């Protein structure tokens, strides 16, 4: 940005947007929750007040195409799941891999930052175990030094006129023109979710996907 | 253009994996096919290593009555041994001229006062000496060397585990003058048994004073033994600093993608210590400062700080490395140094250099140098790197310092330098200064901190171990040595022949002020 | 095999550094470095029906010598294992001191310096049972006579058709005792009546001014004439001088530019890493100038620019090189720098005034760069640039043709086009032009256009160039008068003192005064 | 490494005792300072406790007039009576929904029948009624509770002691369906009085019969009874077994460090009976073998044997144990399992499953079962254990077999497998085989002994005299439950789906020949 100024920040958001390509239907995967195991929570379906034959997603992986300069070719994820196996919110950047030299002695670097279940901010690199440079740890560096919470920050942000985290009308537009050919596929019922047990991660071919779209376990 | 230099060298490596990958299933002919193709498209635990136990293993101490022998080589096997790391049937055997009678005392009163007093290896100190022996020798007698021969193979044959022959370690604590006479008899017979048995030669500083005086050393010796054979050592690169300087670089792409002119802004290699040379002008008026540390320490350091990315960590590739770099930097010019020597401290305490009978009244010796060096490659040209050493300073401290470039924009004065330090005196120490938010709320409310990226033998023990497990990795290439010569020599003859001069600082100040005028005036900015 | 995934990766780690180093835009860069690091046999006689057909004889005189046993024994030994001897050759070893065991001798003083290659070590025993040893004087007719029956017994026996016998000379000896050898084979040993040539192989110095050289080609002209004599400079390659010959007449491109409106420079370079390596004090009579230059050098000069021969025979070739020769101002002293190499930095090579056998206050250079000018209708105001140099950077030698520059209209977009034949350390020859990229004209790239399509070495090829009696590379009586006076004048002001050596250190390029002199006198280095 | 794991739970456990006997001479911050500054360095005799006969007691059966009431628990009541483990005063009602109008002829026709006419207790019978009341009731109306809640005060008012108040023990020998309606109406108004009693409740099996359903009867119970209040009974798990598990174990370094990975083949646990189904397909064919006692029984066993060492013997901390042990148990696969259903015995005595009036015909439900679990942790990974449960079979026999691995070497087939053996029935027994000289002389002649370890209220009496101590160790908790839930439900389910399909066995013998080649093929090997 510009300047650290929230319609700076704002112009940003929006020009950023701009370079998303609308997502399609083959770089998305939808689930629906079933019954829990322990039938605290009941199947989507079991819901009275859920019609017959919904096909509605309680969960999605998809695949974003950012066109600029900066990221090109780099696959953005975003995932989300109700019914799945915890709370959690995070950013995950996995950095390329060092093949040489360390080979199979090292692994993707990642910047990790967490929202919840607590928030948490970390880089896992590889260093030196304390004779051969061979023997390496994976670590992690804590790079984060009763406050409001979320929401109640941005409620005095707005009582303060700090317009930097709330989604401006162009950048609402741009957002939409990302979204709404996939949901016009959804709804006429070119994907289908797929059923997932409640309490589990979520359909299996959503982690498949992850892992062809550019994403390492390790 | 930056990730593009590192984009060829890691689409080089991944074409050479894939033609690897190939030429593991079934000739240099199916490399050029398979190239036109691929385009289409407490107790002693014993941590030794099983080869280690599995042979027998003679470490010689040449010239085991002197003072860095009994004082420094002794002690630090001493330490390998409470560590668990000489094998269990070691063999050691400290050769000298004085004929001895009583073997033991010898071992007690020579050797075993220097040991360490330290209550966990006081126990152990008995246990020890019972792997020592003595041999009353000269250092040029081919029948000496055909004696001692007849009495390593007496404990080689002896041992009792599976390979026959016997390895040979020869340590050579000796003054250089002597290391061509020594090699050659070693040659001649002490060389180890042809049924099996590496050879391996440690030798000691100075190697040479320059250019030539170090190549007539190489040519000497290389007759004799080949560079996977010999052994340059220098008692201060410590395992810890070198793994950090190459993991935490090359395992990271985090690290590996910063390490360049795009990023870094300066760079200084620092070593600093409170003591001065009092009563040793003996050696140190002859060597100054520049050739004492600094063409030897602190340019490894360098090198392997700078270098390329190696293909993988085998230790000649790393030394390939070296020499590559070494090679890319220009003789360092006397418009580029600054040099210091120490007067007596303010209080009156320390003396100072001059004042000293081994010291040649008058002497110009600098005890104190800061340099810029200028690497032209790609990846370091308009890097300013600053290497300083000082005797009789503030502290004792021995670091890597990278200042890298600021983001001005946006943060402004709410941030500055990120630096990346790696220390190892006056104790280990790697972090990154960095800007984070604090909580509770503007976004130009900051904070630096410096994140720690760190999570046993010394320096000296573990190059004596490196070399035993047969890793050169710190120890100094025949050619690398030749380069690194030629990058001071030059330098060093102007300091002979006057053309630079060194300011007088009291001993205990940080040295001369026209010193860190220098570093600031080189691009380095104040925190 | 553990040590099969070693030494792969050992090969590989050689690819990624010569990759990284030249910095390909690299499959095929792998592909031609993998084939350039790989780059019992029964000897196929390649010898003319004519060579085959008489008995031949080969005499090196002075051959426990250092030039004939690391040189000229090496060199037939190669070419008798290329096939280029006669099957039934016979080759004598003269010398002046006696030997009780002669095939001692062979083993000992010969066979140590032939090429340990595989693929010729296998040879060497059948090469020594070619090989007799003589023990004679240089000057008296009777051991020349005695000499003669020895061969007449090996040539009478001759498995052949031709009667008489071939022989060939080679005087591997000092200058001053050649006169005296030519006069006891004119007496004692030429072939017999019945059939043979006689060829003599002489080697320099030949003398060292117009006055010296002339006596003493005066003092062989009786005994052998220049169908018989030969000349020999080690160093002048077949294959240089087929580059030199064929690209030039053969073709109108090249024919064309070749010429004073096209070249605004010529430079010819002999350049080497080594010192005197003790022997200075033989150098210090000699010179870098009469050691190289007015020799080699000079025939590559006369080659070059020389006019069209009326035909390739070899003595057409020859007349060529002596008109042009004579069309070559003498060099004066202000066209001329002088260089003398002190001791290298990692001292491998003593300063030349360090070696004792070199006397105090010598003046003697090592190093030349100095200006000829050819004054012809071809070549008129076109600087001819010769070089050569002792312990400089690296082992050299080229000719480097600069052509004028095309100023409009690419401008800087352009640079001066070059013509470059090499022969050391490897055979290249290629053309720098300026082509364009693959939106603008003014867009061009520096390109080098290769012209070049076990064979003998430069040595071997002259001997073989005598045995088949093809002249082309010898200097000739009346060139070789030609080019001493090119060159005497100078040589006395430097005797005098006129021009002093400038220091320079061993392993560098020279004194930087040399190259300023080049770019002074038509070169730009772009 | 096995011996590492054990010294890490040592020497954490080792720090917390020296916090301990830090922190009980004079608070959190407290902890932390210490571990920084540690790194820097015939008639009824009464057996009864005073607690017990201090305050006073009613026990509550609900549903006095069914048959587990009267033909299992009031008898059960009655030997502890004998046994003097009931409080002097001990009040006990039964309730039930009959209307009774000579409430000492039900004593008599309905509850003693069943006692024990064992002369021992005979004497006694009349004694134990005395104690007894029947109250006539429902088990939704808030009403009778508070009916109830009056009749017991009077009793607990009327008590000639010390404390006021009065402890409560409502035991519900009812169908799983009725427990959240009578735990409500206890909530509401039957709780024991503010001024002082606990209050425990004992429900019945079955819990649930999955994961689903066990989940939804705990979340039925929870709102009104908690952890410490709540006793899931398993009348089958006996103290003697489970003193022998944790004590032989846990107190003894021999047995603790050789119960692992590292040093045992395999583990069988095994439960078998000769008697079938008969007539009682009305509750077993819904159930099977495999939710009878193995989901409930066997895992209970199979925990406490399995479970790491808790800190100290506080029911809770073994609680705890068994919940950490079972959560690392793998679902139980249908590729682990081999199920029967016994026919009819060759001598044609006892009838086959199918048999009977009361089964659905063609049943496809296991009267056998043989299983295979994995135990994926540090002491317990690649090592199998095997439970084994059936009706109709050779003999009546419950035991735990330890299976440790061969010394081959050096005795070779002059030794074998060591094995330790818990036994409960057909009696108790426990023992070690091991191989020992025999005297009278070589090395390598040889025994095998057995060696007895070995050193009053049944099971089920021991089950309800914990309840009334407050010991919760052999009761599943809450958490403990859902995980046994969820090893066995996907199994039980790929079972209903037909995915495995039982043997047929006749009655009386050992099971189907699969069984044991299955057993044999899981690393056991027959002695």
């Amino acid at each position: 940005p510009r300047s650290l100024d929230a319609e700076c920040i704002r112009d940003e958001k929006v020009s950023v947007l701009k370079c998303i390509e609308p997502i399609t239907k083959e770089n998305c995967v939808l689930g629906q929750y079933t019954a829990s195991a322990d039938g605290s929570i009941p199947g989507y379906l079991e819901d009275v007040t859920v019609p017959e034959g919904s096909t509605c997603p309680t969960f999605a992986v998809m695949r974003l195409n950012i066109n600029n300069d900066r990221w090109a070719g780099v696959p953005f994820i975003l995932k989300a799941g109700k019914a799945v196996e915890q709370k959690y919110v995070a950013i995950r950047i996995q950095f390329r891999d060092e093949v040489h030299p360390y080979g199979e002695a090292t692994q993707r670097n990642e910047l990790v930052i967490r929202a919840q279940p607590s928030e948490a901010m970390y880089v896992k690199i590889t260093t030196k175990v304390p004779g051969d440079l061979r023997q390496t740890h994976q670590t992690e560096l804590d790079l984060t030094y009763r406050l409001p919470d979320a929401y109640e920050s941005l409620i005095n942000d707005a009582l303060l006129g700090n317009s930097t985290n709330f989604v401006r009308k162009d950048e609402l537009d741009v957002a939409w023109r990302i979204f709404t050919p996939l949901l016009h596929q959804i709804d006429s019922g070119e994907i289908k979710p797929i059923p997932y047990q409640a309490g589990t991660r979520g359909p299996k071919e959503a982690d498949e996907f992850i892992a062809n779209n550019g994403f390492k376990h390790q | 253009s930056h990730a593009d230099q590192d984009a060829y060298v890691a689409d080089v490596d991944g074409i050479l994996d894939v033609l690897r990958a190939q030429v593991l299933e079934r000739i240099f002919q199916f490399i050029s096919k398979s190239a036109l193709s691929l385009q289409k498209d407490d107790r002693i635990n014993c941590k030794v290593k099983d080869e280690q136990k599995s042979r027998a293993l003679t470490i010689i101490v040449f010239g085991a009555s002197g003072d860095l022998a009994k004082k420094k080589t002794f002690p630090a096997l001493f330490d390998l041994y409470c560590g668990g790391l000489l094998p269990p049937e070691v063999n050691i055997i400290g050769y000298a001229r004085t004929k001895v009678d009583d073997v033991e005392k010898w071992k007690h009163e020579t050797l075993m006062k220097y040991f360490s007093n330290l209550s966990e290896r006081g126990c152990h100190a008995e246990d020890f000496l019972k792997h020592i022996s003595y041999f009353c020798g000269a250092y040029d007698s081919v029948d000496d060397f055909k004696r001692l021969d007849a009495v390593i193979r007496e404990k080689e044959n002896a041992f009792k585990g599976p390979e026959k022959g016997g390895n040979r370690l020869f340590y050579l604590a000796l003054p250089p003058s002597v290391f061509a006479s020594v090699c050659e008899s070693i040659h001649k017979g002490a060389m180890p048994q042809e049924v099996g048995g590496w050879v391996r030669v440690i030798i000691e500083k100075p190697f040479g004073r320059d250019t030539k005086s170090s190549a007539e050393l190489s040519q000497a010796l290389e007759p004799f033994f080949d560079e996977s054979q010999l052994y340059r050592i220098d008692h201060y690169l410590g395992k810890e600093m070198v793994q950090n300087i190459i993991t935490t670089r090359f395992a990271n792409r985090i690290f590996s993608a910063v390490w360049n002119a795009s990023n870094i802004a300066c760079v200084q290699i620092t070593f600093k210590e409170t003591i001065g040379t009092e009563g040793r002008g003996g050696y140190f008026d002859s060597i100054g400062i520049i050739r004492d540390v600094m063409q030897n320490h602190l340019t490894q350091i360098l090198a392997l700080l700078a270098m390329e990315k190696p293909r993988s960590l085998d230790a000649e590739c790393i030394r390939d490395e070296k020499v590559s770099v070494l090679k890319c930097i220009e003789p360092i010019t006397k418009e580029n140094c600054v040099l210091g020597q120490y007067t007596a401290s303010a209080d009156g305490s320390i003396p100072g250099y001059l004042e000293d009978v081994t010291v040649p009244e008058g002497s110009t010796c600098p005890t104190f140098a800061v340099m810029r060096l200028n690497i032209n490659n790609d990846r370091w040209a308009g890097v300013p790197f600053i290497l300083k050493a000082g005797k009789a300073v503030e502290q004792k401290y021995v670091a890597i310092r990278i200042q890298f470039r600021d983001e001005v924009h946006p943060y402004g004065e709410a941030t500055q330098r990120n630096e990346l330090v790696i220390r190892a005196q006056p104790s280990e120490a790697m972090y990154v200064k960095i800007t984070t938010k604090v909580p509770g709320g503007d976004l130009r409310q900051t904070h630096q901190t410096e994140l720690d990226l760190t999570y046993l033998p010394d320096a000296y023990e573990s190059l004596i171990n490196d070399a035993l497990l047969g890793n050169s990795t710190n120890f100094v290439r025949k050619d690398e040595l030749d380069v690194a010569w030629r990058i001071f020599t030059p330098l060093l003859h102007q300091i002979d022949s006057g053309e630079i001069k060194p300011i007088p600082y009291q001993a205990g100040t940080r040295g001369p002020k026209e010193a860190d005028e220098f570093i600031a005036n080189n691009g380095f900015k104040h925190q």
